[PDB]
RNA sequence: AGCGGCGAGUACACGUACUUGCUAGCUUCUUAGAGGAACAUUGUGUGUCUAACACAAGGAAGUUUAAGGCAACAACAGGUCUGUGAUGUCCUUAGAUGAACUAGGCUGCACGCGUGCUACACUGAUAUAUAUAACGAGUAAAAUAUGCUUGCAUACUUUUCCUCCGCCGAAAGGCGUAGGUAAUCUUUAUCAAUAUAUAUCGUGAUGGGGAUAGAUUAUUGC
């Protein structure tokens, strides 16, 4: 019924494994599944100074926090997909289900 | 049927020095319609001698900080200078420029050599690549200094300098600097 | 420079000693043989080990090589 | 050594300028040096001559260089 | 249909080319020549008026001198018409960004500037009275009518036939 | 019938689509004559003059460009045109003639067929650029 | 092609009091008067119907009189209020545009008026220092 | 009356402070971190930031 | 995210450009996961013919292909207690060296030193016009509306961040109204300036330069 599954996470292994498991689990039920869509990766950056005080050569360090996102579509029921979603996922990935009928 | 600037042929031009024949490029790969090629010429030691001669001229023509990287303005300057050169003393302007390149560099020089602790200012010999480079540099500097705070435009100055350099006349910058270099070289050894 | 550290040379020398009858004078086949025999986590070091193996195999044709 | 270029054309000089059509390199600098006038005056006389087809274009001019020549 | 005169046609436009051309739309004519020629056309046929208050304004913050042509209003109008053909649903902010320059701030460094808005809005309203532009009901901004496109394209074809004969 | 080949420069990318036709060449919906820097037009016209007019009467080319600057867009357009003609001849005509044409273009110069790998260097703290450092005074 | 006679071209003028106005073009030659910049020279020249492409040495007397008239009382013409100096004058509450000489007197009077009241900015004019907030510890050092 | 803490403090350096120290200098306000720079350099790893180059 | 496919148009040449409703297939362009690819390979030279180096050909690439991050043993009486509910000792603790409220100073100017911005012009200044980037960011208080004499009770129903578009104003800006918690909107098949074209000026402290001063107008904020 045009259900969309959305995944976000900080870890690449985690979300890749979860996507693989959901993709294979839904295919045991003979369902029309749209392959994962990997959206652009977005990076959060902070550039702060070392040296609690102010003396010495001025050096910096560059920090990065990047976010991954996947996207799966399929035709099914709400109860089926909400059971399939929840098998005690590695709780470092966020999963949310939405109905895109329009 | 490839012409420089779509007007001038350099299919009949000759060098007639035989020392500088290998160091200036008007031949197979160097025949171009316009002096803009974004090549990699400085990666090796001697690859500089396959850049077409007019492109080396335009490469030295953008100098003194104010004009760094402004390549197209230099190309326009050089093209109009070549038109002015052809108009008076009607010849192939590239042949005149090659003749001027052949004349504007010294053939010998001086340097400090530490023979046995006591030294001198001994005369040495100049290589063909050094002579070509110095000719280009001195012609460009002469034209650039002529046009600063002057009524005459930069391309008029460049045309005059090239024509005078080809004719050995001691009214050009390159000829007189070169003669002074050679005089000191003959004096110190 | 392209000098090879002692880890690369020791691994190559043992490989030549133990599997001489299979090895050849071609880099790609020796790359595959080295993939199969040894244990090397990085493909870069594997390429360098296979290259030295091939270089050593070429020298043996000319006569004795010291240490093998 | 200060230049004393005139900014306009006289009756007496009027005949003198028009022999600027009877020579090879016609650039504003050459006219200014020859007749000791301004550069605006030299550009105006070049325009006057080329309007009446008394002077020939050597090439495609640009906003920064304007050489002409005498008529064949 | 057209008997008007075309502006000065410089060379470098008459070079032979190694492919084959067409000319049906303004995407086939040179832009500077079209702009000047159609500006003269608009001035001659009284299709727009020079706002009386423009005789003493400049066109932006960053300029600090006036246009010094006396025909700048019509020239900007014709550039705006061609721009409308290239970009359909355009507002006044787009046009302010479109005619930008650089502003020299004395002994402080330079920065990019932005054009004014009264000139632009008055020109657009003027062309709305003439029935060459309209305000997209569904969308936003404003675009060309059928009359405007037809007139612009007919002039472009006339210019092209004039040049290459 | 139809091929699609790209050309690249610093950050510009151009795509040329080649079909059978009657001689038309267009760039973003416009004729090639309207490429903007007039002094660099010969670079775009070069491969055509080399290959010639007779072999190219039956083709129609559309080109889109994106990114970069003046010069880099010109160079990407040249490379895309050359690679597109070579590809069309490789896919729909005997490829001995493909080899001949490729040799002509390669004899004139590479970068009519081979991309340029250069790329702007990252800057490091302590100076205005990648190499230059602030002025040290003692 | 203009052939203007050498005996009618006049080299030094006196347009307002204390002016010279040499052999220049009209726009730039009007900028020797002590309150005429480039913007207002252009506007004034347009309101007097005089061709900007001629030199000041070939302006007749009527054109000079017209220009001098426009420089005074420029609100009778169509010059808006935001082109003027002195837009409320503190003295008469009018928009005026001060010109040469007159301008120097106005500057002198402003300085002495704010120095008579013991205002901070006038007192810093009297001591010979910067008045608009500048640091003055490393620059301005004659 | 009372005049204790009556000056307006809706904006400016005197308004916000470190989430950990309570200091008022060199606060990170990007993404609403709201920690001064020293504590953040100490806690960045467990927060989620990494050093790659 | 694109391309393509099917229709209806607006104009031209006998297919091209643009607008528009709908939606066979494909991955070149966009995005992002897994892999592969260079080893000095081949030829020629130098070297104890070892360890290695140089040139040419091929190749996307042959200075370990380019740039960075990490950083041994041992030290400095190097800097920081003005980052810290990290801390030893000594001071001080109600006329406080605690915590606040009002005004002022940190910016004061005969002078000396370091990092810089703008220039000294024509390879320019001014004015019009054409063409063209990459990395980013973005939503407990005060504020808008009845009963009452500058205050109270009231929706946390709007608003507070980026702001398209329309109108007003020379301009700065003001008024009214969308979208967006974001590959969806601002806004990026493009959000800049060096560039390019045409005209004016013309070697004159000059239309170079823009410091120092006078007057009027807006916005942030008690
Ligand atoms: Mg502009
Ligand atoms: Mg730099
Ligand atoms: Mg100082
Ligand atoms: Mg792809
Ligand atoms: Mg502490
Ligand atoms: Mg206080
Ligand atoms: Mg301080
Ligand atoms: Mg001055
Ligand atoms: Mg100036
Ligand atoms: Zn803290």
């Amino acid at each position: 019924r045009r259900i969309r599954i959305a995944l976000t996470s900080k870890n690449l292994r985690a979300i890749e494994k979860v996507c693989s498991d959901i993709m294979k689990g839904a295919k045991e039920k003979n369902l029309n599944v749209s392959g994962p869509v990997r959206l652009p990766v977005k990076t959060l950056r902070i550039t702060t100074r070392k040296s609690p005080c102010g003396e010495g050569t001025n050096t910096w360090d560059r920090f990065e926090l990047r976010i991954y996102k996947r996207l799966i579509d399929l035709y099914s029921q709400c109860e089926v997909v909400t059971q399939m979603t929840s098998i005690n996922i590695d709780p470092v990935v966020e999963v949310e289900v939405i109905i895109t009928d329009s | 049927d490839i012409k420089l600037f779509k007007k001038w042929s350099y299919e009949e031009i000759n060098i007639a020095d035989l020392s500088l024949v290998d160091c200036i490029a008007v031949s197979q790969k160097a025949c171009v319609y316009t002096p803009h090629t974004a090549g990699r010429y400085q990666k090796k030691r001697f690859r500089k001698a396959l850049c077409p001669i007019v492109e080396r001229l335009v490469n030295s023509m953008m100098m003194h900080g104010r004009n760094n990287g402004k390549k197209l303005k230099a190309i326009r300057i050089v093209a109009y200078a070549f038109e002015i050169i052809h108009l008076m003393t009607g010849e192939n302007p590239l042949q005149v420029f090659v003749n001027a390149v052949q004349k504007g560099g010294p053939r010998e020089d001086s340097t400090r050599i530490g023979s046995a602790g006591v030294v001198r200012r001994q005369a040495v010999d100049v290589s063909p690549l050094r002579r070509v480079n110095q000719a280009i540099y001195l012609i460009c500097t002469g034209a650039r200094n002529a046009a600063f705070r002057n009524i005459k435009s930069i391309s008029e100055c460049l045309a005059e300098e090239i024509i005078n350099c080809a004719n050995e006349s001691s009214s050009s910058y390159a000829i007189k600097k070169k003669d002074e270099i050679e005089r000191v070289a003959k004096a110190n050894r | 420079g392209r000098v090879r550290t002692k880890t690369i040379k020791r691994a190559a020398r043992q490989i030549v000693e133990k599997y001489y009858a299979k090895l050849t004078l071609d880099f790609q086949i020796n790359k595959k043989i080295t993939e199969e025999v040894a244990i090397i986590p990085s493909k870069r070091m594997k390429n360098k080990v296979a290259g030295f193996v091939t270089h050593l195999m070429k020298r043996i044709q000319k006569g004795p090589v010291r240490g093998i | 050594e200060k230049l004393n270029h005139a900014v306009f054309i006289d009756k007496s000089l009027h005949s003198k300028i028009l022999e600027c059509k009877n020579m090879k390199v016609i650039t504003p600098s050459a006219i200014a040096e020859k007749y000791k006038v301004n550069l605006s005056v030299a550009r105006a006389v070049i325009n006057h001559l080329a309007d009446k087809k008394l002077i020939a274009e050597v090439c495609v001019q640009s906003h920064s260089q304007k050489l002409y020549t005498k008529v064949a | 249909q057209f008997t008007e005169d075309i502006g000065v046609v410089n060379k470098r436009l008459l070079e032979p080319v190694p492919f084959v051309k067409t000319n049906n739309c303004i995407k086939d004519v040179d832009a500077d020549l079209f702009i000047r020629s159609y500006a003269t056309h608009l001035k001659l046929h009284n299709k727009i008026t020079y706002p009386k208050w423009c005789t003493f304004v400049k066109t932006g913050k960053g300029r600090k001198l006036a246009p010094l042509n006396e025909d700048w209003y019509f020239i900007r109008a014709s550039s705006i018409l061609r721009r409308l053909y290239l970009h359909p649903d355009i507002g006044v902010g787009f046009l302010r960004r479109q005619f930008s320059s650089k502003q020299r701030r004395g002994v402080a460094p330079n920065h990019t500037s932005l054009a004014s808005g009264k000139i632009l809005r008055s020109i657009l309203q003027q062309l709305e009275n003439l029935g060459y532009v309209e305000q997209n009901p569904k969308k936003k901004g404003r675009r060309l009518t059928t009359k405007g496109e037809n007139a612009i394209n007919n002039f472009a074809r006339y210019i092209n036939k004039k040049v290459y004969n | 019938k139809r091929v699609q080949t790209f050309g690249k420069k610093k950050t510009a990318v151009a795509v040329a689509t080649v079909t059978n036709g009657k001689g038309l060449i267009k760039l973003n919906g416009k004729n090639l004559d309207l490429v903007e820097p007039y002094i660099l037009k010969t670079k775009v016209y070069e491969p055509l003059w080399l290959i010639g007019s007779g072999k190219l009467k039956n083709l129609d080319i559309r080109i889109r460009v994106k990114g970069g600057g003046q010069t880099s867009q010109i160079y990407a357009i040249r490379q895309a045109i050359g690679k597109g003609i070579i590809s069309y001849y490789q896919k729909y005509v005997d490829e001995s003639t493909k080899k001949e044409l490729k040799d002509v273009l390669l004899r004139y110069d590479r970068s009519l067929l081979v991309g340029d790998t250069r790329r702007c260097e990252p800057k490091k703290f302590g100076g205005k650029g990648a190499r230059a450092r602030y002025q040290k005074s003692y | 092609l203009q052939v203007i006679d050498n005996n009618d071209f006049q080299h030094i003028l006196r347009i307002l009091n204390t002016n010279v106005d040499g052999k220049e073009k009209v726009i730039i030659a009007l900028t020797a008067i002590k309150g005429i910049g480039k913007r207002m020279a252009t506007v004034i020249c347009k309101q007097a119907n005089v061709d900007p492409t001629k030199r000041a040495g070939e302006l007749t007397t009527e054109e000079i009189d017209n220009i001098v008239h426009i420089m005074s009382t420029p609100t009778q013409f169509k010059i808006p209020d935001w082109f003027l100096n002195r837009r409320k004058d503190l003295k008469e509450g009018k928009n005026i545009h001060v010109i040469a000489n007159q301008l120097d007197s106005y500057l002198r009077e402003d300085l002495e008026r704010m120095k008579k009241i013991r205002l901070h900015r006038g007192l810093r004019h009297h001591w010979g220092l910067r008045v608009r907030g500048q640091h003055t510890k490393t620059t301005g050092r004659r | 009356g009372c005049i204790l803490n009556v000056h307006p403090k809706k904006y400016g350096q005197g308004s916000r402070q470190c989430r950990v120290c309570s200091n008022k200098h060199a606060i990170i306000r990007k993404y609403n971190i709201n920690i001064c720079r020293q504590c953040f350099r100490e806690r960045a790893d467990i927060i989620g930031f990494k050093k790659y180059r």
